[PDB]
């Protein structure tokens, strides 16, 4: 506290990015073209 | 010899007198034809030898077609009898090299592979397979897109 008081740390309204980070993030954070995967049955197997 | 290695393109077996028996006809080496075809109880053998090929090496490259064939069709295939074709269909399945089952209350049945064994790799072949194809589709078409609207 002696010789030091912090400074408030806050970030920006960054949709100019956040906008793009969301967009490439789920466009491509779930099978990038998505239709992938549209593995389906012998992971059923082991799963049961 | 190579070409009736690759497919073996069901020739005469006569044809194949022609070829290995006129080698006998040779104003020329004949030490050919007296080493390989010129033994009796040994080069015989190889004779028949190579009947076990045409049986052998045609089996497999009929292997392709079956699931469903009878039997008079094997013998008119086989370039041999029904008689003759039971015989290698005997020594071939105590070979057992690929897994037959032959059966007689009709006689539809062949030299075969262990006969679609599986329940769901149908819809994994047929459908993944299909399906990943139509799923690498897009990836490319927009490929081909692209490359053909650079210009029009």
């Amino acid at each position: 506290n002696r010789h030091y008081y912090s400074i408030t740390i806050n970030y920006r309204k960054n949709e100019l990015e956040q906008k793009m980070l969301l967009n490439l993030h789920k466009k491509s954070w779930m099978e990038g073209l998505t239709l992938q995967d549209y593995v389906v049955k012998e992971m059923l197997e082991l799963a049961k | 010899l190579l070409k009736l290695f690759t497919t073996m393109e069901l020739m005469r077996w006569s044809t194949l007198v022609e070829d290995y028996g006129m080698e006998l006809r040779k104003g020329s080496l004949e030490s050919p034809a007296t080493d390989v075809f010129g033994s009796t109880e040994e080069g015989e053998k190889r004779w028949k030898d190579l009947k076990n090929r045409v049986v052998e090496h045609n089996i497999r490259i009929m292997a392709k077609y079956y699931t469903r064939i009878t039997m008079k069709r094997m013998a008119q295939l086989l370039d041999l009898s029904v008689d003759e074709s039971e015989a290698f269909l005997s020594n071939l399945v105590v070979n057992k090299t690929i897994f037959a089952k032959v059966d007689r209350l009709a006689g539809i049945i062949n030299f075969q592979r262990p006969k679609d064994p599986n329940n769901l790799l149908n819809d994994w072949s047929q459908k993944l397979n299909s399906l990943m194809s139509l799923v690498n589709k897009t990836t490319h078409l927009i490929a081909k897109e692209e490359m053909i609207h650079n210009l029009q």
